[PDB]
């Protein structure tokens, strides 16, 4: 329930809904243990992680990750993705969602909300990457700032008409 | 308890008997029986004890483990009884060793009450715990070594001795380290320190701690709080060792000042008063300080070349493996302080006389203009079309608010300073 | 009420209300002639005053029948609230959860193991159940907390004669 | 107290386990208990366990006869206790012994008013001091009755009360 609660709570957000009874559940699912199918609960933590990611407050994420009860002591690349995410999230930076993003893949676009939203959520990166390190004056190409994000042109109109 | 001691004496020779010749019983069965779990006579412990001991003497340690371990769990003549015996015991399993360490092994998690909790005596099931840790340790254990270990402030004293308690609560952080997890050590340290300043203040177990405080600051690499630790009992060493042996703990602090990125207290720890010690150099590292002031980053290779005897060259008590960890943490350090004087001394500025004095290219000049950009601790312009950063000011602060308020002010100082005096002045000359 | 209200937001509590629940209901003389007013007060008070809730009125109770509906007028009182819910055991398993993490226990002390043994109880003796046997392992001498110990106190707590 | 636990020894039941459940909580910061209380006839040693009690320990012994509590006296109640409360939370360590309290303890009758309103409130000043925040810092109550089950459930309560003294 809280699961599908969240699973309903990440579409219209709520993440601390989502995340909260993801909580919850990833803790019964932690005490639930076996009887769980086994990963779920991190699967659950997964998106309770991206909860809290998408909801963008990463020491919570940390601390869970850092906890290691609440780790349960368990490592897959979807939880570094999720730290690298928020790593990149703190970075400002279009590579470093890319980054993680290409790798991690695995453990993460297998996580369909996260395979949707983060993505999404990742568009932000572009434009939070973009606020990463500003600013530019009265001048400047968008080769500057293709180069100043270090990207290209075509997609950057269309980054710096989205005020 | 005159049989007690009668009976004792009796069976001493019982037992003296076979053990010349079990009468383990014999001795045994007088208290077995007298104190059991129920006081007959009672007796003293060393009823017990010596038949512990004549087991002792006579059987195997092995044996009397075993022994022991059946004869606690009945009673004792109280939990405190037996396990004195059984301590002293374990310099006797130590004084054997091997087998009789596994026999100790054996000894050791038969009852808790040698390196755990069952009694209080962690007086002792503290010692054997690290006694048998520091085999554990021989022994490549780590975490076990460390999580026998692990409970001491908790089951064990409530500090009834610090002193023993924080040599472990140490080796607990100091097994922390071979762990590598501060956690351990840090409540243990967060907890301890002040009280052995509330000790008839102990340097050593400062210094220990100190020094393990200081490993923690090493993994750690938080220099103002690193440098920090050393200043605590680094103002104890001077008081403590000699200024000499003390000088390296300050040759590494301000060092490790400059090492953080920077620090405010380090802007008022610049001078204290003897720093620069006035013997050693130590002074460079001030004058590095004072090289703040007049900074450049034309100087940053050439400082680095001028200085590593041990200056930029150091893994002792820094654990620079290279000087990275010195250099380039003090590149950028540097670099940042450069920006500073820098920060106030330019209106305006070209990317290039700025990589030309900064010695950088644009991305790393951008980055650290972008880091306190994005620090905000600058003031900068995002420019490549002039390819020029205006320094900036800001400009809305509204000034003439206070500068105006301040250009009066100013009189409010002048007329109000100046007008009091004048009068008053070539009268307080008179003539 | 009305600091709280000069606080606002506060709260008003009151423990177990009840001692001023029932006024004079006939000539009572001393005594019982202000827990009239005290109460009609609060009555006034509660029932004559704005619904902007800045502050809540919140009353304990035992024993509610000493009270009157002019308390439970609506807009008022609106909200009771009932301490109790038959301890459903993973509740306990919460207390048990809860006291267990504040309190050391041996190996042999296991929530699990009263869980089962415990249904239809109260928190209170279940929170004294958990330190009674707190008590007991240093009653008897023991560093640590075992079953047993549990199993005393809870034994002990299950009847009181 | 006047003579020592020993001295009316056996009732060593109680003498060891009120002792452990009273005294010692104090010197072994390892919650701390609630409330004892004597049943049983009393003066058996019994009203004297409360000295012999109050003996071991070294509190202040703070005997509480009932009905002085609110004799009439239209009031008086917390004010009354509090200053037992404060006096004692002052002059802790205090022993806290209220007599066979069923005038000023008990729950009642039909619980209708005879004045009952002043037993109700005085009977939960304690219940607020007990159920409410207010510990026995170094200060400690003990209860007393004659017979146990002419008190409020409430008070026989955790929280108020952790030990139901017999005396067979």
């Amino acid at each position: 329930l809280d699961l599908m609660s969240g699973i309903l709570h990440c579409e219209d957000k709520d993440y601390k809904t989502a995340f909260s009874y993801f909580f919850e559940s990833f803790e019964s699912y932690h005490n639930l243990t076996t009887h769980n199918s086994y990963e779920k609960a991190c699967q659950v933590l997964k998106y309770m992680l991206l909860s809290k990611i998408m909801l963008n407050l990463i020491d919570d994420v940390k601390n869970i990750l850092n906890a290691k009860y609440t780790k349960e002591t368990y490592q897959s690349r979807g939880i570094d993705a999720m730290k690298a995410v928020a790593e990149a999230y703190n970075n400002r930076s279009l590579l470093d969602f890319n980054t993680a993003l290409k790798q991690y893949e695995k453990e993460l676009m297998g996580d369909e909300l996260t395979r949707s939203h983060f993505n999404a959520l990742y568009d932000t990166l572009l434009e939070s990457n973009l606020c990463k390190i500003i600013e530019p004056f009265e001048c400047v190409e968008i080769s500057h700032i293709s180069k100043i994000i270090g990207l290209d042109t075509q997609q950057v109109e269309g980054k710096l008409s989205q005020m | 308890a005159p049989i007690k001691a009668d009976k004792d004496y009796s069976q001493i020779l019982k037992e003296e008997f076979p053990k010349i010749d079990n009468s383990a019983l014999d001795q045994l069965l007088v208290l077995e029986k007298k104190t059991r779990q129920a006081s007959d006579l009672a007796s003293s412990k060393e009823v017990l004890a010596k038949i512990v001991d004549l087991l002792a003497s006579r059987n195997k340690w092995d044996d009397l483990n075993e022994q022991l371990t059946l004869l606690s769990k009945k009673h004792g003549q109280l939990k405190l009884s037996i396990q004195y015996m059984i301590q002293k015991v374990m310099e006797y399993l130590k004084s054997s060793k091997s087998l009789d360490l596994n026999t100790r092994i054996s000894v050791i998690e038969t009852i808790r009450v040698v390196t755990e909790n069952k009694i209080f005596v962690e007086v002792e099931r503290a010692r054997v715990t690290k006694d048998l840790v520091e085999i554990k340790k021989e022994e490549g254990k780590i975490d076990e070594a460390a999580d026998i270990l692990c409970e001491l402030q908790v089951e064990t004293y409530g500090s009834m001795e610090m002193s023993e308690k924080i040599q472990f609560i140490l080796e607990q952080m100091e097994l922390s380290i071979l762990k590598g997890d501060y956690s351990q050590a840090t409540v243990l340290s967060r907890k301890i320190l002040k009280k052995t300043f509330k000790n008839p203040k102990y340097e050593s177990l400062k210094l220990e701690y100190y020094n393990l405080l200081v490993k923690i600051s090493l993994h750690k690499r938080e220099y103002l709080e690193v440098a920090q630790y050393l200043q605590e009992i680094y103002q104890t060493d001077a008081i403590k060792s000699d200024e000499a042996k003390w000088k390296p703990v300050l040759s590494h602090i301000v060092y490790f000042l400059v090492l953080s990125p920077y620090g405010n207290l380090q802007n008022d720890l610049i001078h204290k008063i003897q720093n620069d010690n006035n013997l050693k150099k130590l002074e460079s590292q001030e004058s590095l300080v004072k090289l703040f002031t007049t900074n450049e980053l034309m100087r940053w290779p050439i400082v680095q070349k001028t200085y590593e005897p041990v200056l930029n060259e150091d893994d002792l008590a820094f654990g620079g493996e290279a000087n990275k960890h010195h250099w380039e943490d003090l590149q950028k350090r540097v670099i940042e302080h450069n920006l500073r004087v820098i920060s106030e001394y330019y209106s305006r500025i070209t990317l290039l006389r700025l990589n030309e004095l900064l010695d950088l290219t644009e991305s790393q000049t951008e980055t650290y203009i972008s880091d306190l950009v994005n620090q905000g601790i600058i003031y900068a312009k995002v420019n490549r079309p002039a390819k020029i950063v205006n320094f900036e000011k800001p400009k809305n602060s509204s000034q003439l608010l206070n500068e105006w308020s301040h250009n009066v002010d100013e009189l409010l100082e002048h007329i109000e300073t100046i007008g009091h005096l004048i009068t008053k002045e070539e009268i307080m000359h008179g003539l | 009420f009305r600091l709280a209200r000069e606080n606002a937001p506060s709260i008003i509590f009151i423990d177990e209300v009840d001692s001023i629940a029932t006024k004079r209901f006939d000539a009572q003389t001393g005594s019982d002639r202000e827990v009239q007013r005290i109460l009609i007060e609060l009555l006034t008070q509660m029932d004559g005053f704005d619904q902007s809730t800045n502050v809540k009125v919140i009353m304990a109770t035992n024993r509610a029948d000493t009270l009157d509906p002019a308390l439970l007028r609506p807009g008022r009182l609106d909200r009771k609230i009932e301490f109790p819910s038959l301890r459903d055991r993973r509740e306990r398993r919460l207390i048990f959860g809860t006291i267990a993490s504040k309190m050391s226990l041996a190996p042999e002390a296991d929530l699990d193991s009263l869980i089962i043994r415990n249904d239809s109880l109260s928190g209170a003796v279940i929170a004294a159940i958990m330190q009674e046997a707190g008590l007991r392992a240093v009653r008897k001498n023991r560093y640590v907390i075992l079953q047993s110990d549990l199993e005393e106190a809870y034994a002990t707590q299950v009847k009181t004669d | 107290g006047e003579i020592t636990f020993d001295g009316i020894g056996g009732l060593t039941e109680q003498i060891r386990e009120l002792r452990e459940v009273i005294e010692l909580p104090l010197k072994n910061p390892e919650k701390p208990p609630k409330g004892v209380l004597l049943y049983g006839p009393p003066g058996t040693g019994k009203t004297l366990l409360a000295k012999a009690v109050a003996a071991t320990i070294g509190a202040n012994f703070i005997f509480s006869p009932a009905s002085g509590i609110v004799d009439k006296y239209i009031g008086e109640s917390a004010r009354i206790i509090r200053e037992m409360f404060a006096y004692a939370k002052e002059h802790e360590p205090c022993i806290i012994f209220m007599d066979e309290v069923d005038a000023i303890g008990g729950r009642r009758f039909s619980e209708g008013t005879s004045a009952d309103r002043e037993i109700q409130r005085t009977l939960m000043e304690l219940l607020t001091q007990m159920d409410g925040f207010d510990n026995l810092g170094q200060t400690k109550i003990i209860m007393a009755t004659n017979r146990p089950d002419t008190l409020d459930p409430a008070l026989l309560r955790p929280g108020r009360l952790d030990r139901k003294v017999e005396i067979p």
